[PDB]
């Protein structure tokens, strides 16, 4: 008939009062479904207490083809609202296995594709460097070296040819389907680009001691005002550090000063007189054996 | 007596408990009909306002007023400049902490508790600022400093300073 | 202990408790007598152990004086018995 939030209230108000966790076959396909209302309602509070209660039972009850398949659409359909996606990266670890075993490739490589998408998008975390070697990685598939090079490209990254990159093969992200975020193209230019310039700009102070403001500008495809903005979030997320000089236009490494001189930089000096005397003692008997024959 | 011990809490803080006694001194004027004037009653809901205010929680400032048991239909321009102060918290700019000063300056500056804690809000969203400022390197012209302050540039180094 | 003493331990714990605030608390207040703190923390904790038979979870009306006599139990009267004054 067209009803969409009154078929959600009905549900909402009842299931939580019906069942006393008696028979959970019928109860547990219900709740995932009763989650789904609250989307097109546009509540995503509803669905988020919901998500927290048949989780953990589900993980102790054995898997099932249909029941398992649900969870994985249903965080991702919650992130709508919510527009993290560094939660759902963790949410798909487990279907990554699921399509690889008990599934064929046939589904497993579009779900290879969605993964990476949401690890290039994570702001910051050790468990990238954790999702690039994984379990089935090199497929030999073209959408998967798109995106494993993409993530190994963050440290040689310029940022020359990132607007290239993306309008030349545009999988995953400027024209998709599953997971497709934003209401055409606005959001793929915006959420993305701000990633990798948190990328870039962590390797440059690993690279670059002092560079030019003028020149941090062209590589980070900003400008004065916008550099400023980037930079100073992952000093505040305490990512990394650097020196920004605003009349000089001067940006630094700025070294800390924690060292204390002696007390650590000339602790470094032992393996350059430990490998001097023992090393060339036991080339001693070398050297006669190798002229004495 | 809860109203008089809750104002020892505001030069010593500790508004976790402090919230309790204004509490039920807020149901117990409003049940005084005659006796009770409607200016002893609006009073008292500023403190619990302000009190909540210098306890950093958002989601409670807005459960007050919105909520008819709490508020019991109580409304002037002093209460109301509460809520400028509470969504200029949540922003962290003093464009609105001074922006229901000059409307407000009749009820808000006539209660000295609320203008003691005036300076109290004026630092406090003032050092949040600073904080922003702070974190990246230094070495940034005072220039650019008063445009994400708000305020003049003799001011800005005023208040700087004397922190 | 007195009447007036025993809110600061029920009001306390109820912030910890989830409750509705139609609660019948302001009535049993008068019925309490002769508790102490150990004995008072097993009150509430009753009233949450049979809302979940009851498949509840926020604490009724019905999870109060229902969960509050078991706990209770010392002698048959501990209410200045009864008359003979």
């Amino acid at each position: 008939e067209g009803k969409i939030d009154e078929a959600a209230d009905i549900l909402c108000e009842l299931q939580v009062e019906t069942y006393g966790s008696m028979e959970m076959s019928e109860k547990i396909q219900f709740i995932l479904e009763q989650m789904e209302l609250s989307i097109l309602k546009g509540d995503y509070s509803q669905a988020t207490v919901l998500s927290r209660k048949i989780l953990k039972k589900t993980f102790k009850n054995p898997k099932y083809e249909s029941l398992k398949l649900e969870y994985y659409n249903l965080l991702v359909k919650i992130s709508l609202h919510k527009r993290e996606y560094l939660e759902v990266a963790q949410y798909l670890q487990e279907i990554y296995q699921t399509d690889a075993i008990k599934s064929d490739e046939a589904k497993w490589k579009p779900v290879l594709s969605h993964i990476v998408y949401f690890l290039v998008l994570s702001p910051y975390g050790n468990l990238q460097n954790d999702l690039i070697h994984k379990i089935q990685n090199d497929n030999n598939l073209k959408k998967l070296e798109s995106q494993e090079s993409l993530v190994k490209l963050f440290t040689t990254n310029e940022l020359m040819r990132w607007p290239i990159v993306q309008k030349t093969y545009e999988p995953v992200l400027n024209e998709d389907d599953l997971a497709f975020g934003g209401e055409a193209n606005k959001h793929h230019w915006e959420d993305l680009q701000k990633r990798v310039i948190e990328h870039n700009l962590r390797v440059i102070s690993e690279y670059y001691s002092r560079i030019t403001l003028l020149r941090l500008n062209e590589l980070l495809d900003l400008t004065e005002s916008q550099t400023e903005t980037y930079i100073s979030d992952l000093v505040n997320q305490g990512i990394i550090y650097a020196k920004v000089n605003r009349p000089a236009k001067i940006v630094n490494f700025e070294k800390p000063k924690n060292s204390s001189q002696l007390l650590n930089e000339w602790s470094h000096n032992v393996d350059e007189l430990l490998e001097h005397i023992e090393t060339i003692g036991h080339l001693i008997t070398k050297e006669e054996i190798m002229h004495g024959l | 007596l809860d109203l008089m011990s809750g104002i020892l809490h505001c030069e010593d803080k500790d508004y976790k408990t402090a919230f309790s006694y204004f509490f039920e001194s807020f149901e117990s004027y409003h049940n005084l009909t005659t006796h009770n004037s409607y200016e002893k009653a609006c009073q008292v809901l500023k403190y619990m306002l302000l009190s909540k205010i210098m306890l950093n929680l958002i989601d409670d400032v807005k459960n007050i007023l919105n909520a008819k048991y709490t508020k019991e239909t109580y409304q002037s321009r002093g209460i109301d400049a509460m809520k400028a102060v509470a969504e200029a918290y949540n922003n962290r700019s003093l464009l609105d902490f001074n922006t229901a000063l000059k409307q407000y300056e009749k009820e808000l500056m006539g209660d000295e508790l609320t203008r003691s804690h005036f300076n109290a809000l004026y630092d406090t969203l003032l050092e949040s600022n600073l904080c922003k400022i702070i974190e990246p390197f230094e070495c940034v012209e005072i220039s650019h400093i008063s445009k994400i302050i708000g305020l003049d540039t003799q001011q800005v180094e005023g208040k700087l300073s004397q922190m | 202990r007195d009447r007036r003493e025993r809110r600061l331990i029920f009001g306390t714990i109820a912030s910890k408790m989830s409750l509705a605030p139609e609660a019948d608390l302001d009535s049993l207040i008068i019925r309490n007598d002769s508790l102490s703190g150990a004995v008072i923390a097993a009150i509430m904790q009753e009233a949450g152990l049979r809302a979940v038979r009851k498949n509840r979870y926020v604490i009724l009306q019905s999870d109060l004086e229902e969960a509050y006599a078991t706990q209770v139990k010392t002698d048959n009267t501990v209410d200045k018995f009864d008359f003979y004054k």
